[PDB]
């Protein structure tokens, strides 16, 4: 089960110069302080989301401020992700910025929703505060990156409730009484994010901490051949194997999915099955106690048949986009509704806005325009509704369809209700900037191929890291060699 | 008929180097004197069988104690001079039995003490001489001060030799000041089964009622003095969820109570005329006031105001002006800050002589800020922060004579007291404390105390020193997690309430001791 596995977030913290100066212009003080923030936030995540946060890298700017910082947390998020994309070469699952400056905004931080395991969207930005306070800010920013949302139809109506009346929850507005517990709806939103193929890279268990090793913490460091969650919880797994963080001769694996009674897993035995049509199921290597790093299908693979194309292990269609924006009860409209709406160029259907003008949508880009859905509620599940709702009824041979849409705002330039980039408009077609374009316009790649015109020689599946996962009866990097 | 130890003329007797007092004198002996005799002590109940004595003197002798009633049997005794000896202590009723005594001298024998009302029973006294002794001046010499001004008999001046603080000072020139002879103690009269947070009092029809904010179970408790064989009894509850602060206000003989919670928390009640049932009047918006912490009530220039400390960055601190029907929004302060506490204080801002109302609110990571009232715009315009102290959780105020001081609370570090100058606040005293959630001064019958709580160690209670101009360690209270301390004054009875967050809350009784 994807929920039962204790996941790990590889976090890299970057401290700006103002934060460095508030900490006595000293490297050790800033380092210890950020380590403590990560410690508290991890104490929260451990009990709540069954996910540990491990800090493997940190860089503080004591020389000079690299880019132009802004009072708007969103601009600072964009520019910081530009700095990571153009400069930061360290490997990490997420990169967050600790800023000493104050943001003029209602939010204490900004992070891309569901951006985890991205190079561009994998980051977050948090402002300065006390220890527990910035622990909460980092907790809610990473909650954004991990797919948790604060508002929802269920929460707005009252079904989703924070049951702590003396302090809010983490996704709520923060006061002087700081939240310690998430709502169950946040938990289930995370679980839905993982069941959708999101956040694949979070299964990598860090073996190297940047801090001195410690026994009984749950992580295997240098000088110790095995580790347990605690000497008290070891008894559940790894008490026959590991004593004083050392294994007896009969055992080499303390604990893990692939370890059973101090024995590794047989090679090829399945640790985790595929969660969707984008995920590839992983088998135990018979070398390590943990299961192989999570791997999904490479971008450009078809999911849900031909209705979607895989991105980061997550399938993007317009039906799942309707259900994501306006709730689970929503279903995508029939193609007649888009096909008809784009020709009129009215407010209800449209493909975009240049300067207060509607573009006459092309017939190939029909399904890259205004996103429409049949049964729509009054409130968006996330973001806020800009303008009012859209409802166009269409009749065909006596059949009546209320095709409805809306403009949902997250960021000033990020507008839901538009067909998301990478969503297929047609077979071997995809939607980009509200236009149907071929797939060869995306610069796609596909793992080393042994047979012609076939992905991984047609005997295997390409991975996001550009490596071939051969099927049965096939071995190699190109899957060329035959092994019955 | 005269002892061989003494040299005696017809009417006088002079004894030197006597071991014990001879009780047999010639009948015509009038005056008697003892010089450097080998007496250990005066004989208990001595000088009987010798009633003819009028003058009696002792000099250069060695006495450890002079027993009570030592001079009984001397109805004709008039002059008595015990001087130039070395004596430690004498008993009070020594001089008792001598109504005929007129002149008395205890001078120059280096006495350091005298028992209260030693001079009672001597109503014929005219001259007394106590000069030349080393006087350690405390409550004994306080009663002595009482006697010096009240006796018509003449007394030459005498001076304090101790404590070294008071040296060469006339005992005649002393007053009740600088003599805290009265001891004050705080002892718990009652323990309450519930954990508490905030406490406040109000007076209605000579009855005093106390309100407690119980956070977890959400009980706003109203209790009263039972006056019938009972110290305190809870007479009414108000039920809400996550109550923080329960602050009552009385405007024109009408009882209103403000309760604050974090969800749907803004509420204003009014007591029913009949059955004393509290009825909710107003609900302030949830969207503007979120996560409240402190609430303070203040009236400025024939108008009642009301301030809430918004602990959330989203919500803002808000002041509410009250028209006839209810409270409504007046002003908002400190946007996008986490306000921990708010306080109202009227101070004299120079060059101006009258007082001007001021507000002091403290944030989480920020220095406290002060707002000056502006009458023309009905607002607070001049906003300044008090420098050189951070992480101040709460600020409380008290006034000693014409000076106004403030106690600023710090959880870990130096919670310090400061003096209000003409322009800013001046450092007075630095007091370290651990786990301090409250630093509360209290004024009880011209006694300024200052209580500094601790969730970890004992709560340190301080007392005011008038001439040292600062606080001094006074007493230690045992309260689990103190949050607020409140002074409650009943009819001639004084109590203090101590909040306890993780334990049962305490009720102490203020007692005053006369020594
Ligand atoms: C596991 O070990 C074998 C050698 O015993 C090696 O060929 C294989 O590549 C290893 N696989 C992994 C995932 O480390
Ligand atoms: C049309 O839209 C309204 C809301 O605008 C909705 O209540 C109704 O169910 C829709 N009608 C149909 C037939 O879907
Ligand atoms: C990616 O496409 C761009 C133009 O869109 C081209 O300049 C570049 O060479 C391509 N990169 C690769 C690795 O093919
Ligand atoms: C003398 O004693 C009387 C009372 O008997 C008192 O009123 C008066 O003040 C005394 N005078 C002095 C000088 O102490
Ligand atoms: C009032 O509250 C107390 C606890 O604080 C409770 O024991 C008592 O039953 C309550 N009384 C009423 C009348 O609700
Ligand atoms: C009040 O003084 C502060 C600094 O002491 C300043 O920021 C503010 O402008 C002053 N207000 C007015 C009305 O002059
Ligand atoms: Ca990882
Ligand atoms: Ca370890
Ligand atoms: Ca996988
Ligand atoms: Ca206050």
């Amino acid at each position: 089960n994807v929920e039962e596995e204790t996941k790990y977030i590889e976090l890299m913290i970057v401290n700006d110069h103002l934060m460095f100066k508030k900490h006595r212009l000293s490297v050790v003080h800033t380092n210890t302080y950020a380590k403590s923030v990560v410690n508290m936030a991890d104490l929260i995540y451990k009990d709540q989301l069954k996910t540990r946060i491990v800090l493997v890298a940190m860089e503080t700017w004591a020389t000079d401020n690299k880019f132009a910082i802004s009072e708007n947390p969103l601009i600072t998020l964009r520019e910081f992700m530009k700095y990571r994309r153009d400069f930061i070469k360290e490997k990490s699952d997420a990169v967050h910025l600790f800023s000493g400056s104050q943001f003029e905004s209602s939010r204490s931080g900004a992070a891309y929703i569901g951006g985890i395991c991205s190079l561009l969207k994998g980051g977050g930005v948090n402002e300065f505060g006390k220890t527990d306070l910035m622990a909460v800010t980092l907790a809610q920013s990473l909650a954004h990156n991990i797919g948790i949302i604060s508002d929802k139809r269920k929460l707005a109506s009252g079904e989703c409730k924070c049951e702590d009346t003396w302090s809010g929850c983490i996704m709520g507005d923060t006061g002087y009484y700081l939240p310690k517990k998430f709502t169950q709806c946040n938990i289930e939103e995370y679980h839905d994010f993982l069941n959708s193929g999101g956040g694949a890279c979070l299964f990598n268990k860090p073996s190297k901490l940047l801090d001195p090793p410690e026994c009984g913490n749950g992580f295997i460091e240098t000088g110790e051949e095995c580790d347990c969650g605690t000497p008290a919880e070891c008894v559940l797994e790894g008490a026959e194997c590991c004593k004083k963080c050392t294994l007896t001769q009969d055992s080499q694996c303390s604990d893990g999915l692939c370890c059973k009674k101090c024995k590794f897993q047989p090679m090829g035995t399945v640790c985790r099955e595929a969660v969707n049509d984008c995920d590839i199921r992983e088998t135990c290597s018979g070398n390590s106690s943990q299961c192989a790093p999570n791997i999904h299908k490479m971008d450009g693979y078809s999911c849900d048949g031909v209705q979607g194309i895989c991105f980061g292990g997550r399938c993007k269609t317009r039906d799942r986009q309707c259900k994501y924006i306006w709730g689970q009860k929503v279903t995508a409209s029939d193609k007649y509704c888009y096909e008809k709406l784009n020709i009129e160029g009215t407010e209800k259907g449209n493909c975009g806005k240049d300067k207060d003008t509607w573009i006459q949508c092309n017939k190939r880009d029909v399904l890259c325009g205004y996103l429409l859905c049949t049964n729509i509620g009054n409130i968006p599940r996330l973001g806020e509704l800009d303008g009012e709702i859209t409802s166009t009824l269409v009749v065909q041979q006596g059949r009546t369809l209320n095709c409805s849409g809306g403009h949902v705002k997250l960021e000033e330039d990020v507008d839901l209700g538009y067909v998301e980039d990478g969503t297929p408009c047609g077979p071997q077609m995809m939607c980009l900037e509200h236009r149907c374009l071929p797939v060869a316009s995306f610069n796609f790649s596909t793992c080393l191929s042994s047979k012609e015109g076939t992905i991984c020689s047609g005997n295997g599946v390409c991975s996001n890291e550009l490596k071939c996962v051969c099927n049965r009866h096939w071995i190699g990097s190109d899957c060329n060699t035959y092994f019955p | 008929k005269c002892p061989a130890v003494c040299t005696c003329t017809k009417d006088n007797a002079l004894c030197e180097n006597a071991r014990s007092i001879p009780r047999t004198v010639p009948p015509d002996v009038i005056s008697l004197s003892f010089v450097r005799s080998g007496f250990t002590e005066i004989s208990e109940g001595s000088f009987l069988f010798t009633p003819s004595l009028q003058l009696l003197l002792f000099t250069s002798n060695s006495f450890d104690v002079i027993s009570d009633d030592a001079f009984i049997g001397l109805p004709h005794l008039e002059y008595l001079f015990i001087e130039n000896n070395n004596i430690k202590s004498i008993s009070r009723h020594t001089f008792r039995g001598l109504k005929s005594l007129i002149h008395l001298s205890l001078a120059n024998n280096n006495l350091q003490t005298l028992p209260k009302d030693i001079f009672k029973g001597l109503d014929s006294l005219t001259n007394v001489d106590l000069r030349g002794n080393s006087f350690n001046c405390d409550c004994k010499l306080k009663w002595l001060v009482e006697w010096l001004g009240h006796t018509n008999a003449t007394v030459e001046d005498i001076y304090c030799e101790g404590p070294p603080e008071y040296k060469k000072r006339k005992i005649n020139s002393l007053s009740s000041k600088d003599f805290d002879c009265i001891i004050t103690e705080f002892a718990k009269s009652q323990d309450l089964p519930y954990q508490s947070l905030s406490i406040d009092t109000f007076s209605y029809l000579n009855d005093e009622y106390v309100v407690i904010a119980q956070p977890f179970t959400g009980k706003c408790i109203f209790l009263e003095w039972d006056h019938v064989e009972k110290t305190f009894r809870n007479y009414d509850n108000i039920t809400g969820t996550s109550t923080v602060v329960c602050k009552p206000i009385v405007i024109e003989t009408q009882l209103y109570v403000i309760v604050a919670q974090l969800f749907g928390g803004s509420h204003i009640y009014k007591r029913d005329s009949f059955a004393n049932k509290f009825i909710k009047i107003q609900d302030i918006e949830i969207l503007k006031i979120r996560k409240p912490n402190d609430i303070e009530t203040f009236k400025i220039e024939n108008n009642w105001y009301f301030v809430v400390a918004d602990s959330s960055k989203a919500g803002f601190t808000t002041i509410y002006k009250w028209n006839g029907n209810g409270f409504y929004s007046h002003q908002s302060l400190h946007a996008w800050y986490r306000d921990t506490d708010v306080e109202y204080l009227e101070i004299v801002r120079t060059p101006q002589t009258l007082r001007t109302p001021h507000l002091i609110l403290s944030s989480s990571s920020q220095r406290p800020v002060i707002y000056q009232w502006n009458k023309a715009t009905q607002l607070f315009t001049n906003q300044t922060d008090i420098p050189n102290m951070e992480d101040v959780y709460a600020v409380k105020h008290f006034s000693v004579k014409g000076d106004v001081y403030i106690c600023l609370t710090r959880f870990i570090g130096d919670s310090k007291v400061m003096k209000w100058g003409g322009s800013s606040f001046q450092d007075i005293q630095r007091m370290p404390s651990r786990g301090s959630m409250v630093f509360q001064p209290l004024q009880i019958n011209n006694y300024q105390y200052a209580i500094l709580g601790s969730d970890y160690s004992f709560t340190q209670v301080y007392n005011w020193d008038a001439e040292k101009a600062k606080f001094v360690k006074f007493q230690e209270l045992n309260v689990q997690a103190p949050r607020s301390f409140t002074h409650v004054s009943i009819n001639k009875r004084n109590f203090l309430f101590a909040s306890s967050f993780k334990g049962n809350t305490q009720i102490y009784k203020h007692v005053i001791v006369d020594l």
